[PDB]
Formats: C-alpha cells, structure tokens, sequence
C-alpha cells in the first residue's frame, strides 16, 4: 500500500531491534530504506529526529566515524527540542558522549553551558562532566569512582 | 545565428525569443498558488533591497475585481500593464452583459492580450508570468499563464526562481482536500521552503479567494499566521 | 571551419577512454558539471559510469564544516556556531572558508588576537552580498 | 552572450535588458548626486550645483523644478531628458487636475511617469530617456511622501534615498542613520541631509554650492530654499 | 590682514586683560571675519594662528585670573566649532589649529605639574578630544601618553590604568613620524604590560615588541641604551637560555663603561646561566665561546 | 654559470602598507591565529 510514514515507522523498528540483537549491517541496511522512504514523502519532525537518532547511534556503535555520529545525534536533539524533551534528554547526554569519547574533554563543558542544555540541566549532565574531567586528568581511579557514584549513568548503553 | 528576431522560425525547432522570455520569468520572485477545497491562497515573496524602501508603497498581489486576485513573477513594469489591461477587460465585460467576469473569460482575454505583443515586428513580449484566482460559480479556480500566450489550469503550483524545489514540496504535501487556513498553512511553508532570511509580517505577501471576494491580507493577519508556528 | 576542433578533441577523447581492453584500471574523475553539454556518447554506462551530486552543504552539514575548519583557531569561546548553522540562507563551503578567513583578517586589523564573535558576525555580513547590484526590476 | 543582444531592446539568454541596464550608467554619466529625506511632518531635497565657469548666469543653472504647486521634483542624470520628463509630469498633473478635479496624488504622478517609461522600453524606435527622478510632496492623511522612478519604469516610496554617482555610498550611510532611533524634527532632517551629502563627498561645501528644497505639513508649498536660509542651517549643523 | 591683525592684537591685549567674560566675544567676530577670509591662506593661516595665540592668553588669564580650567572647554568648542567654515576639504585652517596646539601644549605641560589633578585633567581631556582626529606628528597622541602616564604615577599603576596607557599607546599605530621616539614609547608601554603582573599580555605586548627591530646599534647609542631597557624588560618570560642570550646583549655596554661592579655583575650574569641552562649542543657551544674570557676569570666563582 | 612622489599618498600609505608589511614580518601572529596571511 501507500501509507508510506508507517512504512518508515516500521523500518526505524526494524533496524532498532536488529541493532538491539547486534546485527549490524542488518541495521544499516534497514535504516537506509527508511531513509529513502521518508525522504519519498512527507515527513512530521519528530519521525523525522527519530530517524536521525536512529542514525546516529548506528553510526556510532558502527564506530567508524564519530563527527557524523556527533552531528546526527544534534539534529535529532535540535528537533526534539519543545516536542519530546524525554528523547531530548537522552539525546543531549549521547552528545555528552560522543563529545567525551572524542577525546575532547575540555569542550563538554561549553556543551553544558549551551543555552539550550540549560534548561535540559540535571544529574546526568553533571555526571557526565565529572566523568570528563576524569577522562582530561588520565586517572583510571576518576573513571571507577564516577561510575560508581552514578549506576543510571552507567545503565543505558555499554 | 538566429534567435534573435521574432517573426523567422528556427531551422527545426520553435522561436527562441519567446523561450529567452521564458527564462526572464523563472529567475524572479518565488510565488506560490494553492487551490483549496473552498477557496485559493496566493502567496509571494517581497523583499527589499534595503530597510529605506517603503513595504507598504507597492503590492504584488493586485484585485482585478470583487472576485479575481492576481499574483504574477518577472518583471515588474509589465505587471502593472497587463493588470491594468485586466482591469480593463473586466469592466468592459461587466458592461456589455451586467454579470462578473467568469475567471476563465477573463485569463484567455489575458493570454490573447499577452501574446498580441508576441507578433512580428520590434515589440518585445512580456517578461512575466501570472497567476489569477477567481470564486465565479461556486467552485474555486487557479490559473496560469505565461508570455507565450498559453493559460493551464493548476491545482497547486509555485513559479519563480527555486521553484522545482516548491513543486516537489508541495505534490509531497498538498494532497487534494484542505481548507483556506490550512491552505494558507501549507502556502506560507512553500515560501519558507525556499524563501531565504527570516519571514516578517512585511517580507511575504498573502492574499485569498473565497466566497466572498477577493481580499489581500493586512500585516496583522500575516503575522498571527506567520506566528503559531509554521 | 576553426569550430570542429574542438569537437575532434572530444572525439579523440571518446575513443581513448572508451577505445580498446587497454585497461589497466585507469580510473577517470571528471568535475565539470551541470551536464547538459555533456554528449551522450561521454555518458553512459561503460563511458564514465558513477554519476555523483554534490548538493549545497545543508543544514546539519555547515556545521560539520565549520568544526572542521575552525579546529585550529583561537576560538574566542563566546561565538556559538549554532547560530550560523542554524540560522537560513544558503551558504557553500567556499564561502563558509571565506567567512572565517575573513573573520580572522578583521580580528587582526584590531590586533586582536584571538577573534571575538563581533568580528565573526561583520565576516558573515560581509560575505553575504548576494546580486548586490540587481536593479529593482527582474524582481 | 553580449554582442548580439547590444544593439537592440530584445531580450538575450538568461533574460537581460542590457539596454535598460545601460540607461543607468547613462544618468551616472552626468556626473552630479543627490539625496532626499522623509521627516516626521517634512521632506527635503538636496543636491549639489557646480556652476564651473563664472560667466554663467547662476539662477539659470538648476535641478528642482516645481511640477505643481504642492509636488516638487529633482532630476538626475542627462539634463535635456530630465527637462523633457519634467514637461510630461506637468502636463500629466495638470490633465489629472483637470479631468478629476483634485490634485494629483504623488504616488500616483510617479506612477504615470513610470508608465510612460515602460511603454518606451517595450517598443523600439525611443531612447530610454536615461533620466532618474525623484518626487516630494504632502498627502493629506498619510503625511509627507518620497517617490522614485527610474528609466526601466520601476519606481516606489522611500522613506530616504540618494541618486547620481554617489548613490550606493548615501543611502549606506542613510541606512545607518535610520537603523536608528530619531524623531525626525525638520531642521534635523535638513541636517542630516547636508550631512550625508558632506561625508559622502567630504566637501564641507559653502552656501552657493547645493541647492535645498523643502516641504512642510505646515506650508504644504514647495519651496525653493534662499542663499541665506540655507547659510544659516549650514552654520547651525556646524554648531 | 597682516597689519590689521597685528594691530588688532598688539593693541587690544592690553585692553582686554582687564575684561574677561564679555572680552571673549569681541575677538570672537573679528577672529571669524579673518577665518572667512581665504585670499591669502597662507598669511590668513598667520594671522589666525595670532588670533589663537590671543585666545591661549585668554586661556591662561582664565586659569589665574579666573576659576582654573572653567572656560577652557569654551575655547576648545569655539574653535572646533567656527573652524568647521574654512577647513575646505579638513585643510588648512585645521593646520593653523595644530599650530596654535604646539602653544596649547607648551603650556598644558605647565598646567599638568603646576594644577591639581582635576583642571589639568579637564584640560587634557578636551586638548585630547580636540586632536582625536589629529594625527601622530611629532606628540598629538604622545601628549596622551604624558598624561596617562601622570594619571597612573598618580593612583600608581592600577589595572586599570594600565589598560588605559596600553590601549591609548597601541592606539598609536603606523601613523608616527617620530619613529625614534615612537620606538622610546612603546618602550614605556612595555614597562606598563610588564608591571601588568602578568607575562601573558606581556607575552602579547612582547609580540609589537619583536616587531620592532634594530633597536641596538643605533646612531649615538641611546637607542642602545633604550636596547638596554628593553633587553632588561626580558624576564623569566625569557626561558633560562633567552636570558643568557640579552645578558651578553647587555655585556657590550659595561666593557664600554669598565664599570668595577656592575659589569662584573653584567659578566655573572651571563655566566650564570650556564646552571639555568639545560646541556644542549648549542648550550655547549655557548658555553664554549663564553668560557676563556680573561675578564670572567677575574672573579673566584669562574673558577668554581 | 621618494616615499610620496604622488603627493597626497595617504591612501597609500595606510591600507596597502598595512596590507603588504603587516603579513612580512610576524607569521607567528597569523599562525597562531590559524589564517594563513594575505
């Protein structure tokens, strides 16, 4: 048939759970055939971040770039911003993430003093900043200890 | 070699001059004209060179009567004369049978004076293109018309300068069916889709068609749309 | 006469990237675009094959750009590039190179050595200049 | 490309009235500048006059001409076109006074002008007339008004604008100071014209040197400015 | 003209040293009838350049006979203000106002370590303001830098005082005559960074400061001497290498001066790096030119 | 095997000099600001 948003609907639950069973390519493939079935027809912005959240984590857990990781999860954090603030929270701290993991501690905090993760501001943020500061000073006892303080922090993602 | 005047034919094809005339149209303003279930939305994009110029001096979209809008992309002067020229027609039409113009009598009455300036001799033809909507009957109607002297009839369309980019948006998102505000709704985001710095109150201008008359909106009613997201 | 040069050339060029099996993975990258002076004869599958699009850097895009060349800068720390990317208007990366070159001239001109985000707003405003001529008609 | 589509006003690939685009080249090549401002309750007009040899009666040489009792006019650009277009506007007044029975709007006269102007690019066999012109006048009920044309048959309302050589460097200049917050008094309006006009060219001009010209909701008359009235706004802009 | 203005002059200094507030307006005219004079410009230029000699004398006559510095301002306006009538194209009559500034700033040096702090402060403001458009001729901006520096002698030094004396002096760019002083100038700007307490801006300011060049071996040696100061204004900021380096720069002058002390403190100095400098090949090689001098072994600790 | 022979030479001096001697002498400045030199 033609109701080609629950199409993209579908194909973004696909490759979620093929990522979540860790078939990787599977993923990718799928979430291109979203890609192109959204881009065919009209899309409302929160699929639209959805996809794009999608995107990102694929392409981090992918691990071969990270930019465009980066980038992804802002446009979809960008969009879900005054729409879905449970998935601009999460999208925020994947930034956090990213950021940290780019081996770039230093600028996490000008990320936290954005006007618009002000607003987001909360334990998760502050957790991920100590967890920089950590990573910047080179001690693996910062590590442990952050991790140990904040469990939540730790859940969502290995 | 040729090309250059337009009474010769093209060894194969068609006139040039005319095609050339064409190309003078498409890179103008964006314009936008979406024909409702009750009603037709025009829109067009008004900027100036500079904050000196006065917004509220001169209209891109016109009343040809109670009941006919006109919106158009090109050049400017030749609008003001072929607007005249409608006016013109219509009051001589109203005249002879004491009845509105029926919007079709009117854009072929337009198009047989737009392409009297194609004939032979030094008289170039008009450099604009012109959209006219029209409430006669009880059904909504949307033409178009060009230098050529040909008039379509569009259900939705955009025409200017970007406007391959409009017309993918809008068959993604006109379908059929949608109502003077959600019409607007759709026009106003054509514009943006293309449209470059931020819209104001002052940079676009909107007018409507309905089962009432003709009517351009004033800044406030822009601005409330404009606002409300979209 | 003096204009089937130019056509002999295009056809000595055919025959050479098409002609025989001499191969040798000589690959071919052609970068003049806009193909509709292109003869149908140097496009097609077997003549030059992948056909690739090179779009105005879009939103989502400025702003990998503008990490990318603002790396090395001194970074004032008070401009936030979220602005420019954004922001609307279309905008291609030679001109988002030029804007920060030009951002950093002005910082310079006031011995300023680190740019401050005054001069990176004149920089954009300066680079934006679009027809800057026109002439109040062609609309 | 240009030189086939040169010579004739028919159009070229990528639709290009290089004619028209020439016309304004033509009214640079007078070699003068001026400037009109739109006040809270006035409109000025200022323009330099360069009288170059003394045995040359100075009243007879000058650019404001009074093309009805309430709308004033300055021209730029080749003198024998611009006294041409300033005749039509008279005789189109006078025809709008005559058949309709109330003075012409300047909107509308403006408009008329740009007509007439139109019609001669479309057709061959006329010169543009490369003249631009520019209108003041007071409107009952919307206040004091500015107008432009220009050979191409564009024209519109301004809120304060420049023509001639210096064009581009004045109205920067005027934007700038609208961009600002001012009221606009009328001596401030004067001021600030003469001050663009200076700073543009940096001239620090004498009282001879332009000629000004006003008109104020009070007196809707359009009045040519005196030798000593305009000395004494010039010293009062020096402070 | 000439004898006019001559006379007038000469003649009315007498009679009005007695009035002093309506006295101002009767040269007021004349002094404005001569400025729309431009027959001769050259003698007109004189002949104005008397009258501001005139108007300086009522200026100082309003410092003592008057309230100090109470009409100054006055003065300042009024030939800012009627000059504008002749300065066709910014020229001339802006010459003769420079002219007359010369004598304006004879005696505002005068007024500043003579007056308190407030009149000559007022004073220098408006001379300032005055000459904000004036350009770097041999002291325009120079005079800022006097008064800047009285102003932070004054409150000494404050952090913001040494913003205003930097800022003021890198106001003066490329646009001085005087290199030579221009060069003994920023000198006093690199003095102000350096007590900054900061060797960061003084590291910024050390940039201009290695633009300038051949601040040694000039003609006459003061130059050399300044070359001293500015080799002595190198400090830690200079690693423990760069200091060995303007050490033996500085080593020149007290051989010249066979000084019995501090030449031999020139000459520790720029052994003792050698503890301060890490064993490098170049530190080797240095090591090796500086050792064998005949004068470095007349103190014991050469030997140790 | 004459600083000034067009008399008023403000212009030139000033906006070429700073153009032209300015990028000659301390490309630490300009690297360090990252923008290679005009």
């Amino acid at each position: 048939m033609d109701d080609k948003a629950l199409l993209v609907e579908v194909q973004l639950l696909e490759s979620k759970t093929y990522h979540a069973l860790s078939n990787l390519p599977k993923a990718r493939a799928a979430l291109t055939s979203a890609r192109t079935t959204a881009n065919a027809i009209y899309c409302p912005p929160k699929l639209q971040a959805t996809l794009d959240m999608q995107s990102g984590i694929i392409h981090a857990a992918e691990e071969k770039d990270w930019k465009t990781a980066y980038s992804y999860f802002y446009e979809a954090f960008e969009g879900y911003d005054s729409i879905d603030s449970p998935k601009a929270i999460t999208s925020l701290k994947y930034m956090l993430l990213c950021k940290i993991m780019l081996n770039t501690p230093e600028d996490v905090q000008a990320l936290v003093s954005g006007k618009l993760a002000l607003r987001y501001a909360g334990r998760q943020t502050e957790a991920l900043k100590c967890v920089a500061q950590a990573s910047k000073n080179r001690s693996l006892a910062d590590f442990e200890k952050a991790l140990t303080d904040y469990r939540a922090e730790l859940r969502d993602d290995p | 070699g040729y090309s250059f005047s337009l009474t010769t034919f093209s060894p194969s094809g068609k006139l040039v001059q005319i095609e050339y005339a064409l190309a003078a149209v498409a890179g103008g303003a964006p314009s936008v004209g979406i024909k409702a279930a009750n009603g037709v939305v025009l829109a067009t994009e008004k900027k100036q060179k500079s904050i000196l110029y006065d917004e509220r001096s001169v209209h891109k979209v016109e009343p040809i009567t109670k009941h006919i809008g006109l919106v158009y992309s090109g050049m400017g002067p030749d609008y003001r004369v072929l607007v005249h020229r409608a006016r013109k027609l219509a009051q001589q039409y109203y005249l002879v049978y004491q009845e509105p113009i029926p919007t079709a009598q009117l854009v072929q009455r337009v198009a047989s004076v737009m392409q009297e300036y194609t004939q032979s001799g030094g008289v170039r033809p008009f450099g604009v293109s012109l959209l006219i909507c029209g409430w006669n009957e009880g059904r909504p109607y949307l033409f178009q018309s060009d230098p050529s002297g040909a008039y379509f009839a569009w259900k939705a369309t955009a025409m200017g300068k970007n406007y391959v980019n409009g017309k993918t948006f809008l068959e993604k998102r006109y379908n059929e069916d949608l109502e003077l505000e959600d019409a607007i709704h759709t026009a106003i985001l054509t514009l943006k889709e293309s449209f470059e710095g931020q819209m104001t109150e002052d940079n676009i201008e909107v007018g409507i068609c309905n089962e009432a008359g003709f009517r351009r909106l004033t800044p406030t009613e822009v601005k409330d749309y404009l606002a409300a997201i979209a | 006469g003096a204009d089937r040069e130019v056509q002999r050339i295009l056809l000595e060029l055919l025959n050479q990237m098409d002609g025989f099996d001499q191969n040798v993975n000589v690959k071919v990258i052609m970068a003049t675009n806009r193909a509709d002076t292109l003869d149908p004869a140097l496009l097609r599958p077997g003549r030059l094959d992948r056909k690739i699009e090179f779009p105005l850097p879009d939103r989502r895009q400025k702003r990998l750009i503008f990490s990318t060349i603002t790396s090395k800068m001194n970074l004032s720390e008070e401009v936030d590039l979220e602005d420019y990317v954004a922001r609307p208007d279309k905008i291609s990366g030679a001109d988002i190179n030029s804007i920060c070159q030009e951002s950093g001239m002005l910082a310079v001109r006031e011995n300023r050595y680190i740019v401050l985000a005054k001069d990176f707003e004149k920089a954009y405003k300066t680079v934006i200049k679009k027809d800057e001529q026109e002439h109040e008609f062609y609309k | 490309s240009a030189g086939f589509d040169r010579h004739i006003t028919i159009f070229s690939p990528e639709g290009r009235l290089y004619q028209v685009e020439y016309a304004f080249k033509a009214i640079n090549q007078g070699g003068l500048t001026s400037v009109a401002v739109r006040g809270k309750d006035c409109a000025v007009i200022v323009t330099q006059k360069k009288v170059p040899d003394k045995l040359l009666d100075s009243s007879t040489v000058t650019h404001l001409f009074k093309i009805t009792e309430n709308i004033g006019c300055v021209m730029t650009g080749m003198t024998a076109d611009s006294r041409s277009q300033v005749q039509r506007a008279r005789y189109e007044a006078a025809n709008w006074k005559y058949k309709y029975g109330y003075e012409i709007p300047v909107d509308m006269l403006c408009k008329r002008i740009a007509d007439i102007s139109q019609v001669y690019t479309q057709n061959a066999e006329m010169r543009p007339l490369g003249c631009c012109m520019i209108l003041i006048g007071i409107d009952e009920e919307q206040g004091p008004q500015v107008y432009k044309c220009d050979p191409a048959g564009y024209y519109c309302g301004f809120k304060a604008t420049a023509a001639g050589v210096k064009q581009t460097e004045s109205t920067s200049f005027l934007e700038k100071k609208v961009k600002k917050k001012f009221d606009w008094t009328f001596e401030q309006t004067v001021e600030t014209a003469i001050t663009c006009l200076s700073t543009v060219l940096s001239i620090d001009f004498k009282p001879s040197e332009i000629e000004v010209g006003v008109v104020t909701v009070e007196n809707p008359k359009f009045r040519i400015l005196t030798e000593a009235e305009i000395d004494a706004h010039l010293v009062a802009l020096a402070e | 003209m000439a004898d006019g203005g001559s006379e007038r002059a000469d003649g009315r200094i007498v009679k009005m040293e007695v009035d002093y507030s309506a006295t101002v307006d009767q040269r007021l005219p004349e002094c404005a009838k001569l400025a729309k004079e431009g027959r001769l410009q050259e003698v007109i230029e004189t002949l104005l350049s008397l009258e501001k000699q005139t108007r300086t004398a009522s200026d100082m006559v309003s410092t003592s006979r008057i309230l100090v510095a109470v009409v100054k301002m006055c003065y300042e306006a009024k030939e800012w203000d009627l000059l504008n009538e002749n300065i066709m194209l910014l020229s001339k009559r802006r010459s003769q106002l420079k002219q007359a500034v010369a004598k304006m700033v004879q005696q505002c040096c005068t007024y500043v370590e003579e007056i308190t702090d407030l009149p000559i402060k007022l004073r220098l403001i408006d001379t300032l303001r005055m000459v904000t458009e004036g350009k770097i001729y041999v002291e325009i901006e120079r005079a800022r830098l006097t008064k800047t520096l009285a102003t932070i002698k004054e409150q000494n030094g404050d952090v913001k005082e040494a913003a205003s004396i930097l800022q003021e002096l890198q106001v003066e760019t490329y646009g001085s005559m005087e290199k030579k002083e221009r060069v003994e100038f920023i000198l006093e700007q690199m003095r102000l960074c350096l007590a900054v307490k900061d060797y960061i801006r003084t590291q910024i300011i050390s940039k201009k400061i290695n633009t300038k060049f051949f601040q040694e071996e000039n003609t006459e040696k003061l130059k050399l001497k300044y070359y001293n100061l500015m080799i002595q204004l190198d400090q830690h900021e200079g690693s423990y290498l760069s200091i060995c380096k303007h050490y033996r720069a500085i080593y020149d002058t007290p051989c010249i001066q066979a000084e019995s002390e501090k030449w031999q403190q020139a000459l520790k100095s720029v052994v003792l790096y050698v503890i301060l400098a890490p064993f490098d090949n170049e530190q080797s090689d240095l090591v090796h030119r500086i050792s064998g001098d005949k004068k470095l072994e007349e103190i014991p600790k050469y030997k140790d | 095997r004459s600083y000034s022979e067009i008399g008023g030479l403000s212009e030139q001096i000033r906006e070429l000099r700073e153009v032209i001697e300015l990028p000659l002498t301390n490309p630490e400045l300009f690297q360090r600001v990252g923008i290679i030199p005009p």
